[PDB]
């Protein structure tokens, strides 16, 4: 029993995280097999980071001039190509605790595990959700860049996330490992905002379900509805409308609980009308959006 | 908007 | 910048967690050195749970009778011991990924994290604060006993925590690493129940700091007493912030009145220590 | 009141 925001274990990451030193800039990166894997603003100064070029910053660099520190032992960078923002720094030795892996890019909406570091050692995990406005609420101070997302399968770690940059209002932005950015940030000290941020219906649908798995029922009424009237009450709190394939993969926990989907979208709709009148659910005083289907199956069932 | 190397 | 609820690197005891059967009753251990530490109730059966004697049952079983599975490697088990509520198996392999580490009996309040573990395989990974009560709001299913709460000082693990069992409420107690349990609990399936749960006082001024950054009516409202050693921890926070620790201690009365999100939450947070406001939010 | 060991 219980539900708790629960990241995978950080072990088989933990044992990928270097840190790359490029002049006096340091981050953390992500050595799988013989490449080590960063983001590119490390070969930046501080003088030039408001407006840089990147393709030939690299030109500009040598492979002595990549640091790659693994603990104790040095690593010799014996090649370097730069794909979208992220650098990969080939290096003489093979990672010995090389996870499987693979490389995925997540839909708003999707969780992943992040494994915090500061001079490619671990500080601490968390679960974050990719927001709809393609950020995420993380916790990154100076030297966090590198800092990887994951979901592990039961020994295969798929790496989703890299870290890269703050936005002003203190959510974060990143790229796949293919470098390519989440939503429409770039690598550089212009003025960038984030699209208005949307709720993640289905999850908050699917957080429900988890409660009503835990005990707290209350929230719950013989009112069914129609998926587009409750569409048409979800953009007026700016919850992204709900698909019949959001539905559908909501069908496991419909079974398990016997409540259908289309009762408990009306149980959130009175919700948003009348708020939650000083009550709670699961511990919390507000409507949880970060805990995907699978989140709350994997903690609820064996 | 705040690069999260560390530049020192 | 952000603050968030972060548990520690889980690497260091993954290396830790094996698998300890008794005939078919089976739950997580913790193997350090030449030593696998499990809740002893692993030597029971399903058909002795209500009141079982631990020190006949132990008698009755042999080092053979202990199958621990670390990975595929079966442990081979030689010599066996009960200390309150917890065994200990001497094996012939000592760990070779043993870090350094101590066991220690942590205060209500404090927060470790939690390495929720099936058949000796690390599942998930999340933060707990020991309640007034003397439980944890935990995820734990069947299985999950043997499971560790620890805290990572230096790269010393200090074990805090190892699971037993779950109660009527949804929550959870154990023990530390000396089989001694947290509150008044023991390991079978009469009815037991928690004390009423106070708030850690310390822990929701802690988190409300962490908030900027981004006396005692206490008795009234169910909130802990604050002690002197609890606003000279509390000091740090209150320098940062220029908001003494009074200060802050004030802004806390018209907050339970009337007091939508700080942080993300619409009620004061109490699962977050002081330590984990400085680690993260300055640190 | 739920020992969470498996029992079989």
């Amino acid at each position: 029993s219980g539900f708790r925001k629960m990241a995978f274990p950080s072990g088989k990451v933990e044992g990928c995280m270097v840190q790359v030193t490029c002049g006096t800039t340091t981050l953390n990166g992500l050595w799988l097999d013989d490449v080590v894997y960063c983001p590119r603003h490390v070969i930046c100064t501080s003088e030039d980071m408001l407006n840089p070029n990147y393709e030939d910053l690299l030109i500009r660099k040598s492979n002595h001039n990549f640091l790659v520190q693994a603990g104790n032992v040095q690593l010799r960078v014996i090649g370097h190509s730069m794909q979208n923002c992220v650098l990969k720094l080939k290096v003489d030795t093979a990672n010995p605790k090389t996870p499987k892996y693979k490389f995925v890019r997540i839909q708003p909406g999707q969780t992943f595990s992040v494994l915090a570091c500061y001079n490619g050692s671990p500080s601490g995990v968390y679960q974050c959700a990719m927001r709809p406005n393609f950020t995420i609420k993380g916790s990154f101070l100076n030297g966090s860049a590198g800092s990887v997302g994951f979901n592990i399968d039961y020994d295969c770690v798929s790496f989703c996330y890299m870290h890269h940059m703050e936005l002003p209002t203190g959510v974060h932005a990143g790229t796949d490992l293919e470098g390519n950015f989440y939503g429409p940030f770039v690598d550089r000290q212009t003025a960038q905002a984030a699209g208005t941020d949307t709720t993640i219906t289905v999850n908050v649908l699917a957080w429900l379900y988890a409660a009503v798995i835990n005990g707290d029922r209350w929230f719950l009424n013989r009112f069914t509805t129609t998926l587009n009237d409750f569409n048409l009450v979800a953009m007026k709190y700016n919850y992204e409308p709900l698909t019949q394939d959001h539905v559908d993969i909501l069908g496991p926990l419909s079974a398990q609980t016997g409540i259908a989907v289309l009762d408990m979208c009306a149980s959130l709709k009175e919700l948003l009308q009348n708020g939650m009148n000083g009550r709670t659910i699961l511990g919390s005083a507000l409507l949880e959006d970060e805990f995907t289907p699978f989140d709350v199956v994997r903690q609820c069932s064996g | 908007v705040k690069l999260q190397a560390v530049f020192r």
